[PDB]
Order: structure tokens, then C-alpha cells, then sequence
């Protein structure tokens, strides 16, 4: 029952020692408990929301995103949980049409996979929407949600979560070096039409076969920068998760 | 092609679903997996992980350090209250713990909790005290007489640092829930079972940092969006 | 309670500590061919640099509130073990740490010491602001924490050591390999870890793939005009290994 | 027609009863290793408690309505049965039971005795309301049916005997193990249950986790002068257990 | 894909369809099956159990135990009729049993009824009774000589307490409709076989309980939402 | 005068989750939550939930309290949490009811 927990090493571990116990049937399974349970549920991880310019629609009407998990909560807590993790993706698409007129008529709208170095679409009828080898994939109304998997991209084992330093000549601290998968892009592929509209892509993903690396303690404060750990926000102060009583001899 | 027909629950996402999808990028091969340290599979083994509670959690400690921290007085002969908490896995300040987190991510909880204790005053000093553990349904001790009629340990503060210690699983029910609304897990509660001896011009003080994990015997279940934190409006970038 | 240590060619011992958790079981290696990216046959120091070597003198009062390194950046002025690092554009290493901790049998106080990964850490303004490279990488000389005036503060780190420098919650920080300084427990303390990255090796000066914490969880004090005790800290690199070799780098 | 009764310390007969059916077959027993929750080693007064303890006496007219009772509420003053009871956080029993109802040759009357689950009794009053702890927890004083004026008529269960107290049929409440005193038929009833809950144990005094019902079913008579005849009940509890120690329960 | 093509009885929901469906919650895992007592396969087991007949359903009895019951008059020199009832499963009072609660929770019926009879009068008291029923086509009879052509018990009210007696199946068509409308299964009537005998000044009185549940030859079919019981508007809460 | 294109939320809320507030609610994510989508002309959405209880078996009817002694029955041991509703669609000019 005694121990040093300046060790390091857990302490004095086993429950039957001050307990004179029975036996019992503890046969309750941690399989809920796994990484392919916990990361491997879905969420939402980023907000495509547009609206259907008119006035030179063939220029504005795309967008782009800079794939990261670190602008979500959930899922950013998920992964801000560990060193580095590894992991196939689900992604899965659900697109939102909200009608500023009358009626929308059939729309149909698509979205790229943009690597780095991909040539970035700047027009909605830039050349950039074909694709011969870059993952795109269409959405039209009434079409059931799109999906795919994605395998693991990076150029290193696994994705850092993390970095200390710096892309060599020494900015962008952290995993703004390190994270660059390029962007998630959108564009609407219907030709010019009368329907002032605004299209909203709610964006998921789930982790699946799923590995991670050294865990690492829990956000206990609101986000502020995506890549950067900062959390001291403006005009404000520290309240973490954390809540006070009047004295510690009352429960 | 084959005769098909369609049940409810298609054309559905659920954010918690399972199934093989297609690939965005066939051919490709991810990067080979190195021997990175610092391996998982589970999160029962960030459970194991003692980690202090902030016990202390008030203005005058919350700032600091020094929430995870007591201080004790050499100078009293009493046999009383040291300090109580409750033992809800998701109550404050438990739940600010990783083992707190973690159940905060999660809604059914079960087995017993490991408690420890290390007695940081001056090597010099010498005490026993009284850690215990009240079964609810009833109010939290106010003697330390009460508290010796729940389970509990008397620290012999021999050589040895730590004091380590379970509130055994007393739940009616195999789980009991993660966080309490209107319900309750019972109190851990600490007691000078002597006074505190320091020997003469010894700081007139002393300190008590408090850990908790998760026994063998924890586990948990309904893995839900954890209380613990909020996000207000956008995520900036 | 006793232990000795014996890396490269230089000796260490404490005869109050409790042994080091090696960080997850693993004990220091080279690279595998099964594993590696660089092509060369690397660079071994072996003796010559997985050798022990020590800081400056930090001091410690009940004021006091932390300290912290970033490694290799933290070891980049020892002889062989810096130049080695500076002239090439890759290496790894992990490392043996020891931090040098006596007090009387008349002192109170505790300090927690972690090890820890890339470890990112949080501007000390709001905004849009990241940490300057002066001060990541703070070298030998390290990162004290302190109440006051510290100039470039948009490129600061925070000073926020309770919240780890990063927004999470101190005393969780026993998820990482760790050990306390108690001064009724033990006079000194001790991890060893191997090397770590997403990588197979890594950019020595641009990335310190490992960190390392010293935090006042309980405050000094004693009764004795000695009211203020040093620490240091000797590490020894392990399996050191570098490839890339070209100029020495600026 | 005859029956001996053996349990802990203590013993019942009658020389006109028929049998009791066992609720469901299931003899009472311990729990199993294959199926408890709680850790300990639990507590078994066995003999010292797995014994009877009887109530305080009814007695009954042509004029009354019913009487019930919750368990374990309804034994929360039975010496060992009642602090074991009260001193733990959880616990588990079956019963068994007999009802004491002799009359003359001369009599008639017949009363339907159920066990009764969690018989979730329906409120007095109408509206948003729901029953009393002091009501729903009479302990051995128990709950007899009556005409008029029970005070704090909102948090009161319903009177309403025929309709179960639940807004449920009578006659058909013979889907639960039931026997009849039928003053011909018997001098007496009987009935056994082991213990039952969707939990392999309960907390005790927080849920009644069984309860027992007599109902006049036919009007008592008798042309005699002694116009009313008592009814006393004794229990004992079956394979008595408690777990989670700690003070008396308030 | 492989070449499919789609039958109607597609995408609709069927109430009372049969199929696989997808999780909701994946991974998880329900609690074990304690050996809890009282368990169930089946509605027949219920069926078996005897519940009283709220037989004397009038308004000076109904808001009462005393609808399940009758009282008999020592007083009477008679053959006469004590009281009668219908047959069918699902008729008014017999509904109101749990047996006439699962019918008419159904459609369809078959099989014999047992019925049940205690002479709750007092020990010293003796009679015999006819309990007889009425094979239908025809009049619920008015003598007790026309229920002796009929199928029939004498009750022997010796020392054993109840009399219990088969109405056999004698539906044309293997099964019946639970409800008549304008149809009939035929009657239960109950007569005098001797006049009661009270010894002197025993009370002037005697009463008689009534049982029925399933034989082991019943059955139904055709589970619909049952006639037995309304709800009007919203529950509330 | 129309409908046009319309898309709706559900979302299985065991208790303590983050109810959500509002239907720009962050709660509207769901990581782990079950949640699940239907839209205009989209056939009739189904789950297969597993038993849920802590216990063996729900409580069909409970004979006590929570521990300090009200909501007297299944209010007690019930707690299943809640099911929830809210429109995926933007705003848009259709007045509409939607009944599930």
C-alpha cells in the first residue's frame, strides 16, 4: 500500500490489498474504450458555406480550405490527446442548399481534393475544374450524401499533432510547418441561373484503423489559432474547466 | 440485376456509423509505420496514469500550482477535517483530472479508483493520518470517528513517500453515470489521526499533493462529447 | 535507494533516488535498416558524445516559478555533441537525464520534473502571434519563468506554467515519463528516454524533438539563512547518430 | 393439510393451509459470482437474520378496505435485519411469508394476499403530483385503506384498492404469486420469494424492491359477537445480504 | 455493380416488417442477463393464470371488489338461476380478464376455457350447484332442467374449496373472432342444483368468487391493437 | 407556395451531452454522438439501437427514488436521456412545419 510516486511509475495498484473482497465476475469489456471506438467515431470538422454570386458567377462562386483538424473542438480534442497519430479516413460531405428565391431548380456542385502544387482553381470557370488525377467528386439536389475513404497521407509515418520548430529559415512555429496537406476545394457546376442561393458543405471525418502516439494532456481552455497551441485571448482571462468552492472541507 | 429491395435506415449519415466506403485515391501507399515509441491501444491505459487533482480549487490557489496542493498545521492538537471531496468521476474538481476528462468523454463508468498521497513536508517531520471513504446515501463525516466507520487507511509515514489507497466499488448498479445531476458516488474525506510533529525550528508548516487513477478493475461506456469544454463561435486560425 | 551511471566516459550517481522509469520501457537505439530514410552510413560519436554534459546554474526560492529546455537545442554548445548537430542537416538521439537537487534533512518543497514531446508552445499575447526562434530555441541558457518585462513579447512564449505553456491543465502532466524531486523522497531524480519523431531522424537545429520541464509544484523553504537552493541538470546523449554532413550551421 | 416453518432462529406452522407456490419455482438463494456487481465479500447474518419478525397487529370488519406493505421498508426496525439493512449503501433478500387469520367454523370472508413488484403506487390527487416518502416508506406500520382525511393529500397514493393503486384491475392480480385466505378453505397463507430485481442488488431503504398486498376481496362475517378477527403478518427474509459499509442511514 | 432491378414493396415502412437494420451505435455492448426469476416466452403462460371475473358488473358494485363477486340467498327454496354470461373471449365482463385483455389483443381464438369456483360461504354451510353452459344457436336457457341438457358440472362442495370445469370447444370453424359483433360462442349459466343449507344462525348469506384462464388446448392469432382500452389527446407528463 | 430542397438532423443525446441551444448550435457536430440525416425525397430513415440499460433490463415500473427522495418511479431510473431534431437546410423563404 505504500509506494514513491516520484518514481514515476503509477502507484501501489492492486485493489484487493485494503479491501478484504469477494470474488467477483468483473467482466465489463474496454472495447468502447478502444482508439478505433474513440477516434473512430465521426465528426463535423469544417463549414464550406457560400453564396451563388450573380454578377460575374463564372469568377466568385468556389471555394477553398486549408485541410487541418485544429478548428473543430471535438475532433481537434480527439487528436490534441497524443505526439503524432496515424490513421485512415471516412470523409463524408453534407451538402446544404438554403433558397434566397422562389425556387433552387436541379443544382449540382463540385468538390476537389487539392495536394500542394495542385494548380488552385481562382475562377468558377478556371480550368482547374477538370481533373485528370486530383480526387473530384460531384453533389447534385436530391443526391444521397457523398463519401470516401482516404488513406493516410503523410510524407512521415504519422500525422504530427504537434512540432517544436520551425520549416528551416525559422516561422510558422509548430505544426504550421509541419501539416501542410494543401486544401479541400468546392465549386457550383450548374451553369449561370436566376437562384439567389447559398450552399452550406458541413464536412465529417472518422479515423479508422486508427494508431497514435504518446499521449499528451487535454485543451483546458477555448481555441483561438488553429495551428498554434495559443489561448490567452484578447481582452480576456484564463477560465479553464476548473470550477472553485468556498472551502476544500466542504464537498 | 438481382431483385433488391430497400429497408429504412438507407440514404442516412450517422456520424457513428460502420462500413467499407470507396477511395478518393486508389494506387497510393500510405508511408511505412517506424517503432515510434510510446505505443496505444485503448484509453484505460491513460486511465493507470495517476495524475494530481487540483483538490485545492479555490481563488486564493486556483491561479497556481497551488490548487493541487494542502497545506497542514503542526500546531494544532485536534483530530479534525483535513479536507473532503466528493468521488463522481465527472464531479469537480475530480473531473479536471485526465481520469476526469476521459470519463467526461463518457457516460457510464464502473470499477474502484486509486487514490495516493504523499506527505511533502520536511523529511525531518513525522505524522499519521486518517484518509477515508464514506458509502452515501448519507452526509459527509463530521467527526473523525464517522469517517473510521467507513472504509479507510491510516498513513504509517514511514521512510517510504506515498500513501496509495481504493475507494472500493460500492454502485447498486454494475455502472453508475459519469456525471451526476441530482445524484451522488459518496466523499473521500482526510483527518489528522495524530497531529502533525515537526521537530523544533522546522518550518511551522507542511505540504500534501493527492493523486488518482484508474484501478484494474475501471472501466467505462457511452463515449459522448465530452462536458469538460465549450467552444464559442468560430475557431480562429 | 542507490544507483550509479556511466555513459561515454563520464559518471554519475545518487544514493537517495528511486530509479528512472525508462520512458515506455524502451531503451535507447540506433536507427534500423528496416526504418531508416538517409542513405549514408551515419556518424557515430559513440564515447566521444553519448558522454554526459551539464547546464548553468539555475536557483530556486519559495518565489520561484519554472524552468524548461528544448532538445538538441538545449545541448548545442557541448564540444562534439553541438558541432556534430550543427554540421549536418540531419541526426537523432535520445537521451540520459539526471537534475541535481540536495537539500538538508531540514527542507520542504517538491519540484515535478517531466520529459516532454514537441511540446508547442503558446504565445504569451493574444492574436496573431507565434513564438520567435530566439526563444524556442533558448539554447543552454534555457527558459526560467519570471513575473516581468521580458521585451519581443509578441514573439514570447507565455510564462503560463500551470497551464503547461499551452493551454492544458498542469498535474496531468504525470501522463508524460516523469519523477519528482521530494525532498524527504530523494536528494536527485532521473529519466532516460529513447529517441522519438513521426521521422526516422530529424533536423536537429529546426526541430528540438524533445523537451524537458521543471515546475515548483510545492514551494521551497527551510528554516536555515540557506534560504535558496541551485539545481542543475546533466544529460547524456543516446546512440547519436548525424547524416548529412556539410558546413557548420548559422 | 399441514405445514412446519424453520428460518434462523425461528419457527411457524399452520394445520389448515395449503402450500405456498414458490414465486416463479426459484427457491431463494446468494448471488452469484457469474452475476453480482458489488466487489466485497458481502455480509451474512445468515441465522441471526434469516429468521422471522412479525408486524404490528390489524384487524379487520365487514366495514375495511385493505392494507399493503414495501420491503424492505416494511422491516427497517427488525433488530439485525434492520441496522444491516441501514448501515449499507446496498443489499439484497428474498422473503418468506405467512399471514396469521384463524376464525371460527362459524365465519365467512374471504381475503386475496399478492406479492406485489415495484407496484409503482399512482398519487391521491390529480395533476402534476407524485407520492411521499413518508408514505411510499410506512415502514412496519405499513399502509391500511381508509375512508377520509389523510393530510398532505397531493403527495398521498390513491386509496383506490380495486383499481391496485396503479389504475390497473384487481381480479387480475392474481398474474402475481397470490394465495387466498379463504376462511373454509385455510386458517392461514403463505408465500415465498427469492430475491428480484433488474440489479444483481439494490439500495435497500432508497427502493422497495418487493411489496405485499391483502385485500377483502369478500366481506368478513359472523352472526358471533366477536365481529372482527386481527391480521398479523410474519416475514422472515431469505439468503440476507449487505455491501458497502458505512454509518446508519438517516 | 452487379445488375439489380427494383420490386415494388420498396421503400415504404411496414410497422410489422421483418429484416436486418444497421447500428446506431457501434462497438457498444449491452449489460448481461442476471438470472432475474419470472421469466416469459410467451403469452400462453399468462393465459394459464386464473383471474377473477369481474361478473357482477353493475352500478352497486362496480366501484368495488364486489363485482368480482356474488352472494347467494340460504333463504330460498328454488331450482332457479343464479347468474349467466356470455362465452366469447373478448365479450363484456370476461374482456376485462387478462385472458379477455390478450384477446382482445387479437383477432382469432381457439380452444377450450377453463373456468373456476370457490364456495366462499362459511365452513359449516352446504349446498350442491349446477354450473352448466349453452352449446349456441339458441336462447340463454330458463330452467334449470334446459342447462342440464346442456354440458354440465354438479359441484360436490366437499371439504376442497373450489369446483373448476371445462366450456369445450365447439366452434364450427377451427378458430373464432375474438369480438362478436353481431354474432355469439354461447353462455355460461349457474343454478341451484339443491337449495343452499346454512346451519342455524349461521349469517344469512353465503358468496361465490369466479375464475377462468386457458386450458392447455388455447391459442390465438391475429394480434391487433386491442378494443379494451382509449387514449384521447396527448399523454402528459 | 413550395418547399424546395430540405434537410433535417437527429441526434441521439445520452445525458450529458451538450444539449444543443440553438440551431446554430456547435452541438449540432456529433463525433461520437448517433447522429443521423434525412431530406426531401429521401426514404424512411432506421436504426437498430442495442438494449441500453446500466441494469439488465429497463425498469418498466420502479418502487422508490433517486436517493434524496423525489421523482417516485421510472422518473428515476429511466434516464435514457433524449432524442433531438433541427434543420440542416440555411435559412431560407419557405415557412414550413416539419413533423417526425
Amino acid at each position: 500500500a505504500l509506494d514513491a510516486a516520484e518514481t514515476g511509475h503509477t502507484s501501489s495498484v492492486q485493489p484487493e490489498d485494503v479491501i478484504e473482497t469477494r470474488y467477483v465476475q468483473t467482466s465489463q469489456t474496454r472495447d468502447e474504450m478502444s482508439l478505433e471506438s474513440f477516434l473512430g467515431r465521426s465528426g463535423c470538422i469544417h463549414e464550406s458555406k457560400l453564396e451563388v454570386t450573380l454578377a460575374n458567377y463564372n469568377k466568385e462562386n468556389f471555394t477553398v480550405w486549408a485541410i487541418n483538424l485544429q478548428e473543430m473542438a471535438q475532433i481537434r480534442r480527439k487528436f490534441e490527446l497524443f505526439t503524432y497519430t496515424r490513421f485512415d479516413s471516412e470523409i463524408t460531405l453534407v451538402p446544404c442548399i438554403s433558397a434566397l428565391s422562389q425556387d433552387i431548380g436541379h443544382i449540382t456542385m463540385q468538390y476537389m481534393y487539392v495536394p500542394p502544387g495542385a494548380p488552385v482553381p481562382n475562377s468558377r470557370d478556371d480550368y482547374a475544374w477538370q481533373s485528370g488525377t486530383n480526387a473530384s467528386v460531384f453533389w447534385q439536389h436530391g443526391q444521397a450524401y457523398p463519401r470516401f475513404s482516404l488513406p493516410f497521407l503523410s510524407v512521415a509515418s504519422a500525422y504530427y499533432m504537434f512540432y517544436d520548430g520551425y520549416d528551416e529559415q525559422d516561422q510558422n512555429y509548430g505544426t504550421a510547418n509541419t501539416n501542410n496537406m494543401g486544401s479541400l476545394c468546392s465549386r457550383i457546376v450548374t451553369e449561370k441561373h436566376i437562384h439567389k442561393v447559398h450552399i452550406m458543405t458541413r464536412i465529417y471525418h472518422k479515423a479508422k484503423h486508427v494508431k497514435a502516439w504518446c499521449p499528451r494532456p487535454p485543451r483546458a481552455l477555448e481555441y483561438t489559432r488553429a495551428h498554434r497551441t495559443n489561448f490567452k485571448i484578447e481582452d480576456r482571462s484564463i477560465q479553464t474547466a476548473i470550477v472553485t468552492r468556498p472551502i476544500i472541507t466542504t464537498a | 440485376g438481382l431483385p433488391v429491395f430497400i429497408t429504412p435506415g438507407s440514404g442516412q449519415f450517422l456520424t457513428t456509423d460502420d462500413f467499407q466506403s470507396p477511395c478518393a485515391l486508389p494506387w497510393y501507399h500510405p508511408t511505412k509505420e517506424i517503432s515510434i515509441p510510446g505505443e496505444v491501444k485503448n484509453l484505460v491505459e491513460i486511465c493507470q496514469v495517476d495524475s494530481l487533482v487540483p483538490i485545492n480549487n479555490t481563488d486564493t490557489y486556483i491561479n497556481s500550482e497551488n490548487m493541487y496542493s494542502v497545506v497542514l498545521q503542526s500546531s494544532i492538537n485536534a483530530p479534525d477535517k483535513i479536507f473532503s471531496i466528493r468521488t463522481d468521476v465527472a464531479s469537480q474538481p475530480l473531473a479536471t483530472t485526465l481520469i476526469g476528462e476521459i470519463s467526461s468523454y463518457f457516460t457510464h463508468w464502473t470499477g474502484s479508483l486509486r487514490f495516493s498521497f504523499m506527505f511533502c513536508g520536511t523529511a525531518n517531520t513525522t505524522v499519521k493520518l486518517l484518509l477515508a471513504y464514506t458509502p452515501p446515501g448519507i452526509a459527509e463525516p463530521t467527526t473523525r470517528k464517522d469517517a473510521m466507520l467507513g472504509t479507510h487507511v491510516i498513513w504509517d509515514v514511514g521512510l517510504q513517500s506515498t500513501i496509495s489507497m481504493v475507494v472500493p466499488w460500492i454502485s447498486a448498479s454494475h455502472y453508475r453515470n459519469t456525471s451526476p445531476g441530482r445524484s451522488t458516488s459518496g466523499y473521500i474525506t482526510c483527518w489528522y489521526q495524530t497531529r502533525l510533529v515537526i521537530p523544533p525550528q522546522t518550518p511551522p508548516t507542511a505540504r500534501l499533493l493527492c493523486f488518482v487513477s484508474g484501478c484494474k478493475d475501471f472501466c467505462l461506456r457511452m463515449a459522448r462529447d465530452t462536458n469538460l469544454h465549450l467552444q464559442s463561435g468560430a475557431i480562429a486560425q | 535507494r542507490i544507483i550509479q551511471i556511466t555513459r561515454g566516459d563520464s559518471t554519475i550517481t545518487s544514493q537517495d533516488v528511486a530509479n528512472a522509469i525508462v520512458a515506455y520501457g524502451v531503451w535507447p537505439h540506433y536507427l534500423s535498416s528496416k526504418d531508416a530514410s538517409a542513405i549514408d552510413k551515419p556518424s557515430q560519436p559513440d564515447t566521444s558524445s553519448n558522454r554526459f554534459y551539464t547546464l548553468r546554474s539555475v536557483t530556486w526560492s519559495s518565489s520561484s516559478k519554472g524552468w524548461w529546455w528544448k532538445l538538441p537545442d538545449a545541448l548545442k554548445d557541448m564540444g562534439i555533441f553541438g558541432e556534430n548537430m550543427f554540421y549536418h542537416y540531419l541526426g537523432r538521439s535520445g537521451y540520459t537525464i539526471h537534475v541535481q537537487c540536495n537539500a538538508s534533512k531540514f527542507h520542504q518543497g517538491t519540484l515535478i520534473v517531466a520529459l516532454i514531446p514537441e511540446h508547442q508552445i503558446a504565445s504569451a499575447l493574444h492574436g496573431n502571434v507565434n513564438v520567435g526562434y530566439n526563444y524556442t530555441h533558448p539554447g543552454e541558457t534555457g527558459r526560467e519563468v519570471k513575473a516581468e518585462t521580458r521585451l519581443n513579447p509578441d514573439l514570447q512564449p507565455t510564462e503560463e506554467y500551470w497551464l503547461n505553456f499551452d493551454g492544458t491543465l498542469l498535474g496531468n502532466i504525470t501522463i508524460f515519463p516523469h519523477q519528482f524531486i521530494n525532498l524527504r523522497s530523494n536528494n536527485s531524480a532521473t529519466i532516460i528516454a529513447p529517441y522519438v519523431n513521426a521521422v526516422p531522424m530529424d533536423s536537429m537545429r529546426s526541430h528540438n524533438n524533445w523537451s524537458l520541464v521543471i515546475i515548483p509544484i510545492c514551494p521551497l523553504e527551510t528554516s536555515s539563512a540557506i534560504n535558496t537552493i541551485p539545481i542543475t541538470i546533466s544529460i547524456s546523449p543516446m546512440c547519436a547518430e548525424f547524416s548529412g554532413a556539410r558546413a557548420k550551421r548559422q
